[PDB]
């Protein structure tokens, strides 16, 4: 929440990329697991399919060919290359976390993606202009003032009630 | 008839004023030694007209029709007040209370949205003199107050306001403030409106009257940030008169 | 045979480049309508009075947004949960003002995506596959239902559903933390374990299979050309990956059954995201995150703040600023 | 110009989808 | 004037006495404000520089110099020549460090 | 909107240069 | 030419005392005996030319007139400010705790 | 810091007579304020009328005065408006109105005084927080 | 098939207990979410009206009425955020209802103390609270030990209805698979896709 | 100088698009022989 209120970190493209990589890695994790589990060949005769696999077997335990057709017709494209697929699984999350690291290095210096200048020029001039970007800043402003006195006690921030930003009623 | 909420709910009829039969063209006699009151006054706009900005060359602005975008939320109702008999004989209605304002947004060709506070706050409306009965040729003319469309606590998208809010454009810390003053400094406008109420139906028996109205007022100026428009509002009204 | 049978056979043909299927018969039109409306509204839709206070929010590119700030704005709070089809408006202009495109997009999209899931089952039946991919997809689908349908139901307004925009998503998340302390909710903490762990196990599995590719290529060509599509055999040495990973940690913290390993990869993110979808769905009914505000006090009774109290001061900053003109009374009860 | 730029990039991606589905290298069993 | 710490894109105007007692501020909510410049009659007087010897007493002028005081010393700026936009940028020390890290 | 008008040329080359690179490598691949 | 009417009011006696013509009715809680009964009457009968016109409110009781007298030193009158009295803001001005 | 008899010493009456409380009484008055009152008065505010709090300075200026046990106990028997001019048992829990506020039925007179002392002791401990509202959370 | 049925029923149960105050009387279950929210507007209408406010003509900051406004079909309804909940109906509130919605004359004259009590009770028992049963909004301090029965029942049965749809998909898909004989996997010797033409 | 802003983008594309087209055809020509 500090990073939201002071850095506007959600707006930062380097975090945005990291989010894509982590949620994309979770997606890859789930869809590859499910795809394998639901294209298994019948290699035993039991209902528990786990016992029909020998780590020393030569054969693929599931069907790349039927997996491929399924996703080609469900989703338009599919993996065809087992090596590319597992390299892609390494790449996506590893690359996402790297991009997030870059943005935090930026924030080490307060080099934030905090604002969009063009929106601020318009908004300052046009009191009827409002977007989700300005709404979010108002929230940031609330976080900073209501949380800083206790969060950074060494500053001896004293904010009288009357300076605290507040909307109507609340 | 006697309808119930459950009969009306969701139909749009709650935004309609009551009406009188085509056969109510009587007269309500006015007893100068008596005191009277409007027990319910209902105004229901049917058309919203906005004066267009005649370009520099001008010639003459027109009142252009507009599209309503805020739905069946437009009527004034439950308005009460005393009906005085003046000594020149005229009648004067003095609004006391009621649901006497609706915010309304209409849209002009091109897509400009025009908010306004449709209202008769502090209505004072008088007849011509020597009125001994209210009839289907009785007119009232009045004027009302039009307060700012937003009130003083209202905060703009950059957190600026009158009674609350930032007093500067805090996202441009070292801008020259001078070009921004009109938007930084909120102003609360109070203007006047004018309304005519033309009586056209009268149930002498019940004290109900009904007719059409036209009112003229300004639209929102966004607490001083821009110039308002002139609006002409037309509609129908209903009123019950009880002796006091 | 007869006409209806030719049609049935086409609909369910496993030979169409894209499978149609009976679920596809509903999915295609509903997704098309949702997509066309969303693309047009995102670019061109005029400002929408989301909170019902005649304070319209501009969400579209032509009205001063960029890719990051733009959105299709949720429908008006004045509407609450009322159905607001185009034909219920007196004019498109009224429908745009009150946020109608949002209702149209999300209803057609929930329908379309619910049928996308059924389609995954359907094709797996025509192919002779096992059926539970669609189960995996229920986790993302459930999550979309939560932010677009369930949360608006509990709170009583689509105006509090998630906006269809990048920054609008952030708005929704900040307000949520303020009103439900979602960070302090175990279902959301289970969601984070789900997706973090999914990313981890994703990198692990990929790293570990890639680590044990069989030399089948030279140094000048891509390793990938060592795998041929449909080849009978496997192209990595799972026994060697176990030998590496079993030693990295210890021998039984490592999987040597390919089926057990892949089931685990499926279950970990799916279960966790089930929980975080259920977290939004139950916070929809105001069963909120743990509240430890002023939970530690000293012998006299002074409050001794914890990190939970510091979170609460951020939450309060979100609380008092959000929808700054929308509250007239001191409690924000929905 | 900014609106046009965003929409143009978005439209190139949609066209990319079309070619990537219908004009893919067909997966063949070699 | 309490000075702006670098963490904050924005910062309220709070004036304290030699001992850090809040004595004046620019309030957000005005209805219960007990420290406004108008109530406390704060003035600004300038020593040195362009304004040396001047004193302003009208509250709106005092307030705009109070807002610039949170940035430290107050300077005249030419904003026209580069059509400056009023928003702080970093220096070559900033960019260099960022790039190399 | 008062945007950075160097943004257009930055975006345009951000796209054109690397895309061209790819296209060039792909086409000369298909021709051997 | 442009000023915030509310800030300007803080520089008048409204900023020091209860302005009988302007101040929100919750400020009468500050002094013993005024809230809610007399505050309701002061406000309802509001615009006064002088603080001492408050003693002329129809129907005060003798104990009430004395409570007012005890607290005239806490009252002031300034010109009515539209932004402070519209919207029923003298009864509820959007401030709670 | 600790809960001392000096902290637990509060006005018994407007006379300036006082009484001292035990740890046990104060805590009783906390359990009971939670049971009967905090639904509206959590932390010293009043949710259904924020204009009135339970700060001792507010109680002091109430009519009758209520910054002492007896006047608080009286208030819980027969509550009135802040100026004393109206009784409000029809809308405020009280022994007078235990029929309609059932939670008050089984409160012994010693329960009331515990609640009164808790109310009077708590702002000595919490200071501004008590009756201050969300600014001080 | 029964997991199907049960799931749909659990979802319906969830909305019953959340919205219905007839077979889930608020006397016993606490107020609905809509009900508490409406009750707060009532409480402060009542209070301000006693102070002398004219609640029908009070223009709030947005330009909409502070206490009263119109629904989109024109009914008089409570103002503020609670504008979303104007569909609420309860015995404590229906006496103020006229044909066009809330009736200002009944508001000015006919509110009894039992309504002020119920409205105050219900506003302060709104169904908001934390998993460890701190009552109120998420920023509230510890003190009130309360979570509405309505929250407990709606949350539990959403969770239960959801997992039972998952069970439906699991067991329906599996039943289909098992009836056709490939629930244990694909037959290497007759792999169906290998007998289909390529998509391209 | 007060110069047409779009002159820059126009010049860059004017050079880049035709040039890139020639290079594409040259390189795929060399890869044949
Ligand atoms: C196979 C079947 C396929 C069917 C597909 C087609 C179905 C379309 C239906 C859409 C349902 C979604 C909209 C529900 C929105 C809503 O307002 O639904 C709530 C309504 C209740 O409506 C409320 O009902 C209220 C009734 O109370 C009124 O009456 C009461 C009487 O006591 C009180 O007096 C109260 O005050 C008063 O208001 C009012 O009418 C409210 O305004 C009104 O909103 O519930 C209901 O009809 C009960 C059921 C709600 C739907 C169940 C939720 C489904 C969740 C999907 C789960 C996702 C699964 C994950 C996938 C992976
Ligand atoms: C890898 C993944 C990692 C992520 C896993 C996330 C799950 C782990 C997190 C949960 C475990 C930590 C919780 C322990 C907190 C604590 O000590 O818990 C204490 C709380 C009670 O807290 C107390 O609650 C009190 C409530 O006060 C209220 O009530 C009081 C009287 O009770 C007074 O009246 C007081 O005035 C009033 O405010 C106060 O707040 C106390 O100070 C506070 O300590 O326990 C309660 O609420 C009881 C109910 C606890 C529910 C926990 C279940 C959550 C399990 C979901 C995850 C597993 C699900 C998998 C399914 C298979
Ligand atoms: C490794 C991975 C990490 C996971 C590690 C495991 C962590 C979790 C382990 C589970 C621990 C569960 C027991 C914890 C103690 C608890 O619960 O203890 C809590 C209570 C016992 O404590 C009492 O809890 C009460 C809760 O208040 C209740 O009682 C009050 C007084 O009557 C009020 O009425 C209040 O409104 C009402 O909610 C009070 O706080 C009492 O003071 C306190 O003693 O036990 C209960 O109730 C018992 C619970 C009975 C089962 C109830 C099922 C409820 C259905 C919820 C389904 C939806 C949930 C969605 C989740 C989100
Ligand atoms: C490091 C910090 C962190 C992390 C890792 C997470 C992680 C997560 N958060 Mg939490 N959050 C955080 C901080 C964090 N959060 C903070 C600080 C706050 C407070 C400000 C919140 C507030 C918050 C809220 C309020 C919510 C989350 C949610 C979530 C989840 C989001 C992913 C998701 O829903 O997938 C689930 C998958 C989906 C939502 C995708 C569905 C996809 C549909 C079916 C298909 C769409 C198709 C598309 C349109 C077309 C593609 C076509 C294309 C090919 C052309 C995840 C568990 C969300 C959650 O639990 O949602 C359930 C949620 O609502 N968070
Ligand atoms: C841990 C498991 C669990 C538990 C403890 C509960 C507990 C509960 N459930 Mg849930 N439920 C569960 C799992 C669970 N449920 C699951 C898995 C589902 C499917 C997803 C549901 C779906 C469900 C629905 C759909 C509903 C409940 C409801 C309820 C509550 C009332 C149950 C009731 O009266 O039954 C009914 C009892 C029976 C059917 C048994 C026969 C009883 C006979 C007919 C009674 C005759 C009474 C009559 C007046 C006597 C007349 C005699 C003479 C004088 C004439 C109760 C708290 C209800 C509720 O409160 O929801 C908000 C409700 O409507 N449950
Ligand atoms: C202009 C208007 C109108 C537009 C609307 C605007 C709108 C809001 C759009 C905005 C879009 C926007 C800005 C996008 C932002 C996205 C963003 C932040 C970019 C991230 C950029 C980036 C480079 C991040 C770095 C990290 C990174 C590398 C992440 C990659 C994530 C990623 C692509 C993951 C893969 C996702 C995915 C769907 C996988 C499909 C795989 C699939 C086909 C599996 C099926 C399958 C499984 C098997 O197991 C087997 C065996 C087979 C055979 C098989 O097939
Ligand atoms: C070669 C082919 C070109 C490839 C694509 C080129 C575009 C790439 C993006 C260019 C930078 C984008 C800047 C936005 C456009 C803008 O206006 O810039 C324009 C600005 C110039 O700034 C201009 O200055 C003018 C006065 O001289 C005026 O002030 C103008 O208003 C201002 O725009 O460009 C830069 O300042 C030069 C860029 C040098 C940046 C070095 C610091 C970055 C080092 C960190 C890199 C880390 C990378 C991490 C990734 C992992
Ligand atoms: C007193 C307190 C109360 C007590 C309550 C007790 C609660 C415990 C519940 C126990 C549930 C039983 C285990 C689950 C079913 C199972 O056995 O799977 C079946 C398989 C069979 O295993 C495989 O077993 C095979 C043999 S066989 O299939 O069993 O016959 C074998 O071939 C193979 O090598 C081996 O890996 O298990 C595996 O594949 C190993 C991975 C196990 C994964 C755990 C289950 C799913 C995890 C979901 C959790 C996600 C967390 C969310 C993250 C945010
Ligand atoms: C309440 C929390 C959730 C509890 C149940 C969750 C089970 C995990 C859900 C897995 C989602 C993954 C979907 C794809 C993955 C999928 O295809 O899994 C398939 C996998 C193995 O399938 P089999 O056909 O071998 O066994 C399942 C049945 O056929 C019984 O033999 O299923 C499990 O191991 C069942 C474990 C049940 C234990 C309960
Ligand atoms: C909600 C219905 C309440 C409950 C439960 C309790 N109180 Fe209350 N209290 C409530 C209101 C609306 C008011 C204002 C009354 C008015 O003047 O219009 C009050 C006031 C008090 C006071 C007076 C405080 C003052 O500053 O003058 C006291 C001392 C008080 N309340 C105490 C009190 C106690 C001890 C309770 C528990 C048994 C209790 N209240 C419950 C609302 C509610
Ligand atoms: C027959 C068939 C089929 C097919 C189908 C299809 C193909 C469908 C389609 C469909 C579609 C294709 C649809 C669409 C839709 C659309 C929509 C519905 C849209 C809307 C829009 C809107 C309404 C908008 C508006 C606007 C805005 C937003 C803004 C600006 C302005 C305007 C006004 C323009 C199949 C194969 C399945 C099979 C069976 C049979
Ligand atoms: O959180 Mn806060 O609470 Ca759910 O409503 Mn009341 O305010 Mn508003 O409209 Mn969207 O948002
Ligand atoms: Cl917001
Ligand atoms: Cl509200
Ligand atoms: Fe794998």
């Amino acid at each position: 929440l500090f990073f939201q209120g002071f850095h506007n970190w959600t707006l930062n493209p380097f975090h945005m990329m990291g989010v894509a990589g982590v949620l994309g890695g979770a997606l890859l994790c789930a869809i590859h697991g499910a795809t394998v589990e639901n294209t298994l060949f019948q290699d035993g005769e039991g209902a528990s399919t786990f016992r029909a696999f020998n780590p020393t077997q030569a054969e693929e335990t599931y069907s790349m060919v039927t997996a491929n057709r399924f996703w080609s017709q469900i989703f338009g494209i599919a993996f065809s290359n087992k090596r590319w697929l597992h390299f892609f699984m390494l790449f996506v999350p590893v690359t996402g976390l790297w991009m997030s690291a870059i943005g935090v290095v930026g924030l080490a210096l307060n080099l934030r993606s905090y604002d969009f200048i063009s929106q601020e020029i318009r908004a300052a001039e046009d009191p009827e202009f409002e977007t989700f970007y300005t709404k979010n800043l108002l929230l940031n402003e609330g976080i900073r003032a209501w949380m800083a006195p206790q969060d950074q006690p060494h500053e001896n921030f004293v904010f009288p009630e009357e300076v605290l930003p507040r909307g109507n009623a609340l | 008839q006697t309808l119930t909420y459950d009969d009306i709910v969701g139909t749009g009829l709650a935004n309609k004023c009551p009406t009188l039969d085509d056969t109510a063209r009587g007269a309500y006699p006015i007893d100068s030694s008596q005191t009277y009151r409007i027990a319910r006054l209902c105004l229901q706009p049917t058309t919203f007209l906005v004066k267009e900005e005649p370009k520099n060359k001008r010639q003459e602005a027109e009142f252009v029709p507009t599209k309503l975008v805020t739905r069946e939320t437009t009527s004034l109702d439950q308005i009460q007040g005393e009906l005085k008999v003046n000594s020149d004989g005229s009648l004067t209605f003095v609004e006391e209370d009621g649901i006497d304002f609706q915010p309304v947004t209409v849209q002009m060709a091109g897509g400009e949205r025009i908010p306004l506070l449709f209202t008769v706050k502090n209505l004072v409306a008088s007849t011509q003199p020597n009125v001994t009965s209210i009839t289907t040729s009785t007119d009232f003319k009045g004027e009302f107050n039009v307060p700012s469309y937003r009130t003083a606590n209202f905060l703009d998208p950059k957190g600026r306001g009158l009674a609350s809010g930032y007093d500067s454009a805090i996202a441009l810390p070292q801008a020259k403030e001078e070009e921004l003053a009109r938007a930084n400094v909120k102003r609360f406008s109070l203007t006047k409106g004018q309304i005519s109420l033309n009586v056209a139906k009268v149930d002498g028996r019940t004290g109900e009257i009904a007719g059409t109205f036209e009112s003229e007022q300004l639209s929102d100026d966004d607490m001083g940030a821009h110039e308002p428009h002139e609006v002409k509002i037309q509609g129908v009204f209903y009123a019950s008169i009880e002796p006091a | 045979a007869n006409l209806w049978e030719r049609f049935c056979n086409w609909v369910t043909s496993t030979d169409n480049r894209l499978y149609v299927g009976w679920f596809g018969v509903i999915m295609i039109p509903t997704l098309l309508a949702a997509t066309i409306c969303f693309v047009i509204a995102f670019i061109a839709a005029p400002p929408v009075d989301i909170d019902g206070i005649r304070e319209p929010v501009s969400g579209s590119l032509l009205y001063g947004n960029n890719i990051i700030t733009g959105a299709v704005v949720p429908s008006s709070n004045a509407i609450g949960l009322h159905f607001y089809p185009i034909w219920e408006a007196a004019s498109l202009d009224e429908w745009l003002y009150n946020g109608g495109p949002y209702q149209l997009i999300i209803f057609h999209f929930l329908l379309g995506a619910s049928c996308y899931m059924g389609r995954q089952w359907e094709l797996s039946y025509r192919l002779g596959m096992r059926p539970w991919i669609c189960v995996a997809y229920s986790a993302p689908l459930a999550s979309a239902f939560a932010v677009f349908l369930i949360y608006p139901i509990g709170q009583g307004s689509f105006s509090d559903g998630m906006p269809l925009g990048i920054s609008g998503t952030f708005n929704f998340m900040i307000v949520f933390q303020a009103e439900h302390n979602i960070l302090m909710h175990p279902f959301h903490q289970l969601g984070v374990a789900g997706v973090f762990g999914g990313a981890l196990f994703c990198a692990m599995h990929g790293s570990l299979v890639t680590s044990s590719l069989i030399r089948e290529t030279t140094e000048t060509e891509s390793a990938n050309y060592g795998y041929k599509f449909g080849q009978e055999e496997e192209t990595y040495n799972i026994v060697a990956a176990h030998g590496y990973f079993g030693r990295l940690i210890f021998q039984y913290a490592s999987f040597n059954n390919s089926r057990s390993l892949h089931f685990f990869l499926a279950a970990w993110p799916v279960v966790g995201v089930w929980f975080t979808a259920l977290g939004i769905s139950t916070m929809a009914f105001n069963l909120n995150g743990f509240n430890f505000n002023h939970s530690v006090i000293d012998a006299k009774g002074n409050v001794i703040n914890t990190w939970a109290d510091i979170i609460n001061r951020a939450n309060l900053g979100m609380e008092v600023m959000h929808e700054r003109n929308a509250h007239n009374f001191p409690l924000d009860l929905a | 110009m900014e609106t046009i730029t965003y929409v143009f990039i978005f439209a190139c991606i949609i066209a990319l989808f079309f070619f990537a589905i219908f004009f893919r290298e067909p997966p063949r069993i070699t | 004037v309490r000075r702006m710490p670098a963490f904050f894109e924005s910062f309220p105007v709070i004036l304290t006495d030699k001992n850090g007692v809040v004595k004046a501020d620019i309030p957000f909510r005005r209805a219960e404000s007990k420290y406004s410049f108008e109530q406390q009659g704060v003035t600004v007087s300038f020593y040195g520089g362009e304004l040396n010897g001047q004193t302003f007493t009208d509250p709106p002028t005092v307030k705009s110099y109070a807002r610039k005081a949170i940035f430290g010393e107050i300077f005249e700026f030419d904003t026209e020549t580069l059509n400056s936009d009023g928003i702080f940028r970093t220096s070559p020390r900033g960019w260099f460090t960022f790039a190399h890290a | 909107m008062e945007v950075n008008q160097l943004g257009l040329i930055a975006t345009a080359l951000f796209v054109l240069v690397p895309s061209v690179f790819l296209i060039i490598l792909y086409v000369q691949t298909e021709s051997q | 030419e442009l000023v915030n009417v509310v800030d300007e009011k803080l520089g008048t006696a409204y900023g020091e005392k209860i302005d009988l013509n302007n101040t929100n009715i919750a400020a009468f809680i500050q002094y013993r005996g005024l809230y809610p009964t007399l505050a309701k009457l002061i406000v309802k009968n509001a615009p006064y030319e002088s603080v001492e016109d408050v003693l002329n409110i129809p129907g005060l009781t003798e104990r009430q007139k004395q409570i007012l007298r005890e607290n005239l030193e806490h009252f002031t009158v300034t010109e009515v400010e539209t932004a402070l009295v519209e919207g029923g803001d003298r009864y509820n001005n959007g401030l709670y705790k | 810091a600790e809960l001392t008899p000096e902290v637990l010493t509060v006005p018994l009456n407007s006379e300036g007579k006082t009484i001292t409380l035990t740890e046990k009484q104060y805590l009783e008055g906390k359990r009971l304020f939670q049971y009967a009152c905090a639904s509206c008065h959590v932390g010293g505010i009043t949710k259904t009328n924020p204009s009135l709090d339970l700060r001792t300075e507010t109680l002091a200026l109430a009519t009758p005065p209520r910054d002492n046990i007896e006047g608080l106990v009286d208030y819980m028997k027969n509550p009135t408006t802040y100026d004393g001019e109206q009784e409000i048992a029809e809308v405020h829990p009280s022994l007078r109105s235990a029929d309609i506020f059932p939670k008050m039925r089984n409160l012994t007179e010693k329960d009331l005084v515990a609640i009164a002392g808790h109310i009077l002791v708590e702002p000595k401990i919490l200071g501004d927080k008590w009756g201050g509202g969300k600014v001080y959370y | 098939y029964s997991l199907g049925a049960l799931s749909m029923m659990g979802f319906i149960a969830t909305c019953f207990v959340w919205f219905n105050n007839t077979v889930y009387p608020s006397e016993f279950y606490g107020p609905t979410g809509p009900e508490a929210s409406q009750a707060q507007a009532m409480t402060f209408l009542i209070r301000d009206q006693k102070l002398g406010a004219n609640v029908g003509s009070a223009q709030g900051p947005t330009g909409l009425g502070k206490y009263l406004m119109r629904s989109p079909t024109g009914e008089i309804i409570f103002g503020g955020e609670t504008m979303r909940f104007w569909d609420f109906r309860g015995p404590w509130l229906e006496p103020l209802r006229g044909p066009n919605g809330l009736d200002l004359n009944k508001i000015k004259n006919d509110i009894q103390p039992w309504q002020e009590r119920r409205a105050a009770e219900y506003m302060t028992h709104a169904p908001l609270g934390s998993l460890n049963s701190v009552g109120g909004v998420a920023t509230e301090i510890n003190s009130v030990n309360f979570v509405s029965p309505r929250s407990w029942l709606a949350t539990s049965h959403f969770v239960l209805a959801f997992f039972f749809l998952v069970g439906h998909l699991w067991h329906a898909g599996r039943a289909r698979a098992a009836a056709a004989g490939f629930e244990k996997g694909i037959d290497r010797e007759s792999e169906p896709v290998l007998s289909m033409p390529s998509l391209d």
